[PDB]
């Protein structure tokens, strides 16, 4: 008897190589990262930096 | 059945959006109730991120 | 009554308006204290007008403090870990 | 590896370890040896049923183990329990004319068979207590009463007595002991401190200097307390149960002291008596009266409590 | 016997 | 018409004595 | 070095032969056993100290051992505070079979095993013991 | 009653656990004693921390 | 005065000196021991003696009255009991420290690995703040690491 | 094997060294007066002191 | 239902001890040719310590129950109730003497 | 008498499952039943009844004799049934003060 909305939860897309920087005190200095994902039903399986 | 329907029962009951058990360490605010003290009101809660 | 409250008070230098805020306008308990362990360990039946402390073992070195009933959880809760604070009402030096 | 495989009641990880050569023989070991068997003719207590508690004598021990035959007071109250009494022929009679008669002196009623007024019903080995047995004078008596002998079996009951006896000694420090076996044997001391239950640190008086600056730790198995004339001592267990006093007379085992509740002499066992220096008898949840009531005494007479007792009320009018 | 059969290094673990 | 009174320095009897009411006047 | 540890502990045993036989006498006269209360801080110290077992396995202290662990014959067990400080000694010395050939000490410990009036761990580390001393024997 | 040594040193590690767990149950590097609703313990210590602390 | 008299003199704290609780004590200001863990006798009120909710541990309702001291919940401060492990454990706030003393000192003849001959040993032991003067202590015993059995004369030392 | 069951009997002995001691003990470990079974103030209660025999066997109105 | 065989320490369920009888004990006990009273004095149903031994041979278990001479199966490591007296002295006239499982005697 | 035997701890177990109010009016039925035998029944407690106005100025031990002497007196007078005492215990109060016998 409750009327409950849900909020469009907002994330980072897949399949996409993004380059950082990594801090100074650190010994790595960029690192790219890739999350991937599986077009059929569109879900999180691995990450490889 | 019942864990199916319990399951989604809970989940937007509540908000949290994950298994009960695992309701530490999960996203919650998923679900909020609606708004309705006036129209506009409602509109902007349905169109929330 | 939070702590910028508290500080506030302090500032101005009332020191029994902070007492009474915290005393008579909140949680004031009264406790026994025996004079010679420091604990809150007496068995006090005021009625009967009779006092102990049995690990001490006397009856006539007691006294009443007033103190907030949050303190006295917080001694107890301290005892309760294996913790000792004991409650003196005079210096030693 | 290979023996469990293909079985589900294993765990997921691998949790397995290497028993110790040591522990080959004590993973075979027996248990429940203490009990080679029940003993026909002890007194046993029941766990759960209507005779919940009460006493039963082991007349006889059935060969498969499950169950056993006791002789037990009834508990009827012939047409939420009744209180235990014996089996009266007459008022069954009279409440009830369909008793059954198969031998002289063994009666049946109701479908249970009484003997001589006492209950026969077997009864299983899951519903009885065979250790730690509480017994009492009144039960005591009302076993052997038919028998034409009060209480003439007396060996159980000396064991009950040496089990209770030596469960109910608990010792502080500061205590005087004296100590019964050992090298150590009629040796004096004051208990220093107690660790756990079984060890306990005595310092030893003695006209040498230099042995009373020793600290020995002796087992509680091996130590009678010495109660000297003129301390307040507090009662432990028993009908004069928190009873406190000076010590008057020390008879050995029997100690005699003047009460300080009812100011009376009273002789109860060294057992049952604990050095308390002050009384600090709370009677609260006793008799019926708060203190400083306002009791009616009789018929014309009413007063007020001025000090209250454990069974005693002092009464101002 | 029965203390004769107490268990050996060469005995299976 | 017996008032129970408590009392602080009447250790005897644990400050309870009786008197009448007639015997008191009140403050 | 070696030849003053034996020395020490040979007059150790002598002591401790003395302060037994006074022990028993005394006992016999009516009086409690407190010599070997007394000497047991030493013998306690003495037995810890580890480079010394080489010496007393040497000097076969554990027949003196064994004599203090032995019952007096009024059947009067001796005070638990020695079988206690002799039973540690033992689990921290290496006692090996020709040792207990030399000592003796395997009838003492089947009697304290067998024994009631024992502590009941003092009983299990007795078991613990000859299970370890057997070991060997059969492998 | 019987002494398997390894089952002593299982049931006694879980007394420690419990004893340790009343009192502190924000221990770091071991997993914390839950309620049967899978919400952590509320131990002594945490009675005592932060702003709605017993100090604060 | 909103308080029922007692005759024990009203005084104010001075001083809170701190420490740990020893056995005895905790034996001693005791008033029951607790073995029984079922909360309730047979599920029909009046709850098990010897269990955690002991009608002597203190009275937390209006019509019950504490059977320790007889006061009512208002008045009734709760008293403690005491509950003997088969076993002793570590107190989890004390185990580094635990760890500290054990480096400090002897595990056989639970003696200091150190003595006041050591001149360095002397000044650790001058300063008067206990909570430095076991820092100073332990900064140096942690690098000796063999129990001295003669002086380096026995200082009783196991070695 | 019979030598070494030789030198187990030497080392550890039959028990005969100490048999006697623990005939002793179990002799000493193993034992009615109704003044000792129970308390003289719960005696006196049921009757059961001499005193109430001797009062029970005398000819005289009690 | 299953029951325990007092002498040499088997585990079968009853009605295979009255149909077909001990297949170890049967050249002494003769449980199979035996009464339901002789059955019940020689299997007990009440045992503890279920054991399963594959190879009595070389099995230390197996000789520490003395059950390293017998057919491999179910085995219980304690059996409430002893022999009867007549049945202890039958044995004893075959010559083999009989030691109780009960835990008892040791 | 009905009221000090609502009290009593052998009403209680006689009647385990009766409130209070109905031990009162089995007292006052046993009462009108045998005031004598009810009066027995009190046993400790019938030396604090309203005997006499005056009962307070002798000793203790002279107000136990009196009575007893008066239960021997009127005892003796009713006379004891000893096949009804020896069944019913409540008719057997009356026999320890039967002329020659005692508790
Ligand atoms: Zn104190
Ligand atoms: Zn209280
Ligand atoms: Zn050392
Ligand atoms: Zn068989």
């Amino acid at each position: 008897g409750s009327e409950k909305v849900l909020i469009a939860q907002e994330r980072s897309a897949a399949n996409i190589v993004q380059v950082f920087k990594k801090a100074a005190p650190s010994p790595i200095s960029h690192v790219a990262e890739i999350r991937s994902a599986l077009e059929k039903g569109s879900r999180l399986i691995s990450t490889m930096q | 059945s019942t864990t199916i329907t319990s399951g989604l029962k809970y989940s937007l009951a509540t908000g949290n959006w994950g298994e009960q058990k695992k309701a530490m360490s999960s996203r919650a605010g998923v679900s909020q109730v609606l708004n309705r003290y006036t129209y506009s009101s409602t509109l902007s809660h349905l169109r929330r991120t | 009554f939070g702590e910028m409250e508290r500080d506030c008070m302090i500032a101005h230098g009332a020191a029994g308006f902070l007492k009474e805020r915290l005393m008579e306008a909140s949680d004031a308990f009264r406790v026994h204290v025996c004079g010679i362990c420091g604990l809150m360990s007496v068995i006090a039946n005021l009625k009967k007008n009779q006092f102990e402390c049995r690990s001490c073992k006397n009856k006539t070195n007691i006294y009443q403090l007033h103190i907030p009933y949050a303190a006295k959880l917080l001694f107890q809760e301290l005892m309760a870990m294996n913790i000792a604070p004991r409650l003196y009402t005079e210096r030693s030096g | 590896n290979d023996a469990l495989k293909g079985n589900v009641n294993v765990f997921s990880n691998n949790s397995k370890f290497l028993v110790g050569i040591v522990e080959y023989k004590d993973l075979l070991r027996p248990v429940k040896s203490s009990d080679v068997k029940l003993t026909r003719g002890s007194y046993v207590r029941v766990k759960n049923g209507k005779f919940k508690g009460d006493l039963a004598q082991v007349d006889e021990v059935l060969e498969n183990g499950l169950e056993a035959r006791l002789k037990l007071v009834p508990r009827l109250d012939y047409g939420f329990r009744p209180a235990q009494r014996l089996f009266s022929e007459a008022e069954a009679r009279v409440h009830e004319p369909t008793i059954r008669r198969d031998r002289d002196g063994f009666v049946t009623y109701g479908g249970e068979e009484y003997y001589e007024g006492f209950l026969y019903k077997t009864f299983r080995l899951q519903n009885l207590i065979v250790n730690s047995i509480n017994p009492t004078l009144n039960e005591l008596s009302l076993f052997q009463s038919n028998e034409e002998s009060t209480t003439i079996d007396l060996s159980t009951i000396a064991d009950s007595l040496k089990e209770t006896a030596k469960n109910l000694v608990s010792f502080q420090p500061g205590d005087n002991v004296e100590i019964i076996n050992g090298e150590l044997n009629h040796l004096t001391g004051t208990v220093s401190s107690v660790n756990q239950s079984t060890i306990v640190s005595v310092r030893l008086h003695s006209d040498d200097d230099t042995i009373n600056s020793e600290t020995v730790e002796i087992p509680t198995s091996d130590l009678r307390k010495i109660f000297n004339v003129g301390d307040h001592v507090r009662v432990i267990h028993g009908k004069h149960t928190d009873d406190t006093g000076l010590i008057v007379e020390v008879n050995g085992d029997k100690v005699e002291f003047i009460s300080n509740q009812t100011k009376r002499t009273v002789i109860v066992f060294s057992n049952y008596l604990i050095k308390s220096t002050d009384s600090t008898v709370s009677i609260n949840e006793s008799g019926r009266f708060e203190l400083h009531d306002l009791v009616q005494v009789n018929s014309d007479l009413v007063g007020i409590v001025i000090r209250a007792q454990k069974d005693s009320f002092d009464v101002l009018c | 016997p029965q203390r004769l059969l107490i268990p050996t290094v060469d005995d299976p673990g | 018409n017996f008032l129970f009174l408590r009392s602080r320095e009447i250790v005897e009897n644990q400050g309870v004595f009786v008197t009448s009411s007639n015997r008191v006047k009140t403050i | 070095l070696e030849q003053m540890q034996d020395e020490l502990i040979q007059q150790l045993k002598l002591q401790m032969e003395e302060s037994a036989i006074r022990d028993a006498n005394n006992i016999e006269q009516g009086k409690p056993a407190i010599f070997k209360l007394k000497l047991l801080p030493k013998v306690k110290d003495i037995l810890l100290r580890a480079n010394l077992a080489d010496s007393i396995l040497d000097n076969n202290l554990l027949a003196s051992v064994r004599l203090w662990l032995e019952p007096l014959p009024d059947a009067s067990l001796p005070a638990y505070q020695i079988q206690k400080v002799l039973f540690d000694a033992i689990k921290s010395l290496p006692i090996k079979t020709s040792h207990l050939r030399e000592s003796g000490l395997g009838k003492v410990m089947v009697f304290y095993q067998k024994s009631k009036r024992v502590e009941p761990n003092l009983k299990r580390t007795a078991e613990k013991l000859i299970s370890d001393w057997t070991r060997p024997i059969m492998g | 009653d019987g002494s398997p040594q390894h089952i002593i040193n299982e049931v006694e590690q879980l007394l420690q656990f419990h004893v340790a767990t009343y009192m502190d149950n924000d221990i770091a590097g071991q997993p914390q004693a839950l309620q049967k609703s899978g919400r952590p313990v509320k131990a002594i210590r945490a009675r005592l921390k932060g702003k709605e602390g017993r100090l604060r | 005065s909103q308080f029922p008299y007692s005759s024990a003199p009203l005084r104010s704290v001075k001083e809170v000196q701190f420490g740990l609780l020893s056995p005895e004590e905790i034996r001693a200001i005791s008033v029951v021991k607790i073995e029984y863990p079922e909360i309730m006798d047979e599920s029909r009120q009046r709850p098990r003696e010897g269990g955690l909710n002991d009608p002597k541990l203190g009275s937390i309702d209006r019509n019950f009255k504490c059977q320790t001291c007889g006061e009512g919940m208002a008045e009734c401060p709760g008293h403690f009991g005491h509950m003997e492990l088969a076993k002793p454990v570590f107190h989890i706030g004390f185990i580094p420290k635990i760890k500290k003393v054990c480096e400090c000192i002897c595990m056989n003849c639970g003696k200091l690995l150190l003595d006041e001959t050591n001149p360095t040993m002397a000044q650790a032991i001058r300063i008067r703040d206990p909570k430095k003067r076991f820092n100073a202590v332990w900064q140096l015993c942690k690098t000796k690491m063999v129990c001295e059995a003669d002086a380096p004369v026995s200082r009783g030392g196991c070695g | 094997q019979g030598e070494q069951y030789q030198e187990i009997i030497e080392i550890f002995g039959d028990g005969t060294d100490y048999q006697w001691t623990l005939d002793a003990e179990e002799e000493m470990e193993q034992p009615t007066s109704l003044a000792d079974v129970f308390e003289p103030s719960e005696l006196k209660e049921k009757m059961l002191t001499d005193e109430d025999n001797v009062i029970r066997v005398t000819d005289l109105p009690e | 239902r299953e029951r325990a065989c007092m002498l040499c320490g088997i585990v079968l369920p009853g009605r295979v001890f009255m149909q077909n009888g001990c297949p170890n004990c049967d050249s002494v006990l003769n449980l199979r040719d035996s009464d339901q009273a002789t059955v019940n004095e020689c299997t007990s149903s009440s045992f503890e310590g279920l054991v399963a031994v594959g190879d009595n041979e070389h099995s230390w278990v197996a000789k520490w129950l003395r059950v390293d001479r017998f057919q491999p199966g179910l085995y219980a490591v304690r059996v409430d109730g002893r022999l009867p007296s007549d049945i202890v002295a039958a044995l004893e006239q075959y010559g083999v003497y009989y030691r109780p499982r009960d835990g008892s005697v040791i | 008498t009905a009221r000090l035997y609502q009290h009593s701890s052998k009403s209680s177990a006689e009647y385990p499952n009766r409130p209070q109010l109905a031990k009162y009016c089995i007292g006052l039925a046993k009462y009108i039943q045998s005031p004598l035998l009810e009066y027995l029944a009190l046993d400790e407690s019938m030396y604090s009844l309203h005997i006499h106005k005056h009962q307070n100025l002798l000793p203790r031990e002279k107000l136990i004799d009196a009575v007893q002497t008066s239960i021997v007196d009127i005892v003796n007078l009713v006379g004891v049934d000893i096949n009804e005492a020896v069944r019913a215990p409540y008719h057997a109060l009356a026999l320890p003060y039967v002329c020659g016998l005692g508790p």
